[PDB]
């Protein structure tokens, strides 16, 4: 995963109603996520779900080359009877370790 | 003259003056580096000078905010990061901006 | 290196598409959608294939013709004189 | 028509004998260029200033061309056919206007533009001072001594330049010392022209002897 | 293995 596009937030250090957890563990869980892609190189994933229950990568709306290798890894939990959550997940291919400090190199009004 | 908190400060490009609001406060959640302007503040420098250009401009626009020394607040050197919260406190008998 | 080349040898495996779409389905506003449809170009491809002679000079455009050209057509929207193939440009073949 | 531009033209210390309407139009055009550089549309501006009333107005241009560059000031013959082909390629006909802006950012931009316009007016005055004689037996005081050249200051903010090749072989000029010579060329340099002299010909001696005896 | 082989390939040289 490259970055995330949570809609109902403004930055990394906020909260959200109806969410049992914070944002940082979400970032860590998406770090733990792994998906194989063959055809497309930088496809973008997303999810929308409500209702009280656990959240796993199996719930992600799949696509052509999207391969959920472990469709059981928990992401977060929902505590509200109407607990809609929205996010857009971008995945990218690459090599080695890329820290977020180098990621500031974009500078293209990102 | 009293210090004023306008978004408008010369000698710097709009790249610095992009994240500023209607008043001059950066929006919440901006990835900033060292030296980036946080809040634009100006201090009346005092004219104390007559030129064929300064009073010419003042006659052209009618605005005396020109020729005013800037005292804006910027990010300290070296430190970087993002902005999470902003608090506003104002003295009584004084209006407030849109953001407050 | 030859030795390392040998004993590890076999394991090595050696003009705009939006013009062809509707004119009202583009960046043009409500007042410009009628301007695009002033020359009966419901799709911007006919608007791209046509000039401003048959659209702004018609009675379906106001005094903003000199401004709408600098507003929507300036942003490479339509009415730039593009030679479309039928709807889209000839060099825009994306079959 | 706020009539403040009337008093601005009637300042009138430096622009009384000069064309007050032209000076006001140039200043307003600099301000409107700053405003155009403050907006996002790269549209040309045109300031029209009145002499009898003093007040001025700002219109935006269309800059009829044969290309698409500068899209806010880009037209064509097919684009002019919208106006029944009245406009031709190459014209700078204005077909828009603007109203007003306080714009402290454009206040600083107009400060820079007015400084540039005042520098241009000073350059025009220096060029006019150089062209008012175009060459004659004149004296100057070398303000700067560059490599094989002397830049000399003159009265009324006028300046001139003397080249080493244009100077005498034995007589070498120095800064701070006045040098009188017959000028024969006025090369148009940056920010106005400067007079160039050659004090080695018999004409200079004839001119000196005419005024001395 | 291909990576290692192409690193080796530079050694078959001067």
């Amino acid at each position: 995963v490259t970055e995330v596009e949570i809609d109902g937030v403004l930055h990394e250090y906020s909260t959200k109603e109806g969410v049992q957890e914070d944002i940082l563990e979400i970032l860590l869980n998406l770090k733990g996520l792994a998906v194989r892609v063959q055809g497309k190189d930088e496809v973008i994933l997303t999810l929308n779900k409500s209702g009280i229950g656990p959240v796993t990568a199996a719930d992600i709306t799949h696509d052509g080359d999207v391969e959920i290798v472990k469709p059981q890894h928990v992401i977060c939990h929902l505590t509200d009877e109407n607990a809609s959550i929205s996010m857009r997940i971008k995945v990218q291919r690459g090599r080695g370790y890329v820290p977020a400090s180098t990621r500031i190199h974009s500078e293209e009004d990102e | 003259g009293p210090e004023e908190i306008t978004a408008d400060i010369p000698n710097v490009g709009e790249a610095a003056l992009s994240k500023l609001d209607e008043s001059g406060i950066v929006y919440i959640g901006a990835e900033v580096t060292g030296g980036d302007i946080l809040v634009g503040k100006v201090t009346p420098k005092g004219e104390t000078q007559l030129t064929p250009e300064e009073k010419l401009l003042r006659a052209i626009f009618g605005e005396k905010a020109s020729d005013v020394k800037d005292s804006s607040l910027r990010v300290p050197n070296g430190v970087s990061g993002t902005v999470i919260d902003v608090q506003v406190f104002t003295r009584d008998g004084v209006e407030k901006d849109k953001r407050a | 290196a030859t030795i390392l080349a040998e004993q590890l040898e076999a394991f090595v495996d050696l003009f705009d598409p939006i013009l062809l779409r509707p004119v009202d389905d583009l960046e043009l506003t409500v007042r410009s959608a009628n301007c695009l449809k002033a020359e009966a170009i419901h799709y911007i491809g006919d608007l791209v294939q046509r000039t401003e002679v048959e659209l702004l000079k018609t009675p379906n455009l106001g005094k903003k013709s000199l401004t709408e050209i600098k507003d929507v057509l300036a942003s490479r929207g339509l009415s730039l004189g593009m030679r479309l193939e039928n709807w889209p440009p000839a060099s825009i073949a994306d079959e | 028509m706020n009539k403040e531009i009337l008093a601005v033209v009637e300042a009138v210390s430096n622009e009384k004998a000069l064309p007050r309407e032209k000076i006001f139009e140039a200043l307003e055009s600099a301000l409107a260029t700053a405003t155009k550089k403050k907006y996002e549309q790269e549209i040309d501006v045109r300031v029209q200033i009145d002499r009898k009333s003093g007040d001025f107005d700002t219109f935006r241009r269309w800059l009829v061309v044969d290309e698409v560059t500068q899209p806010t000031k880009e037209i064509t013959l097919e684009a002019a056919r919208y106006e029944d082909e009245s406009l031709n390629l190459g014209d700078y006909v204005e077909d828009q206007i603007e109203s007003v802006t306080f714009d402290r950012i454009t206040t600083q931009t107009a400060k820079q533009v007015i400084v540039q316009k005042v520098r241009e007016a000073e350059r025009a005055m220096v060029v006019d001072q150089f062209r008012e004689h175009e060459g004659e037996i004149i004296t100057g005081v070398v303000k700067k001594v560059n490599r094989d050249n002397i830049s000399l200051d003159l009265g009324n903010n006028a300046e001139a330049v003397i080249l080493r090749e244009d100077m005498l072989p034995r007589e070498n000029f120095r800064p701070g010392d006045r040098v009188r010579g017959v000028l024969y060329s006025v090369r148009p340099e940056a920010r106005g022209a400067q007079l160039f002299v050659t004090r080695s010909k018999p004409e200079m001696l004839i001119e000196l002897f005419r005024i001395e005896v």
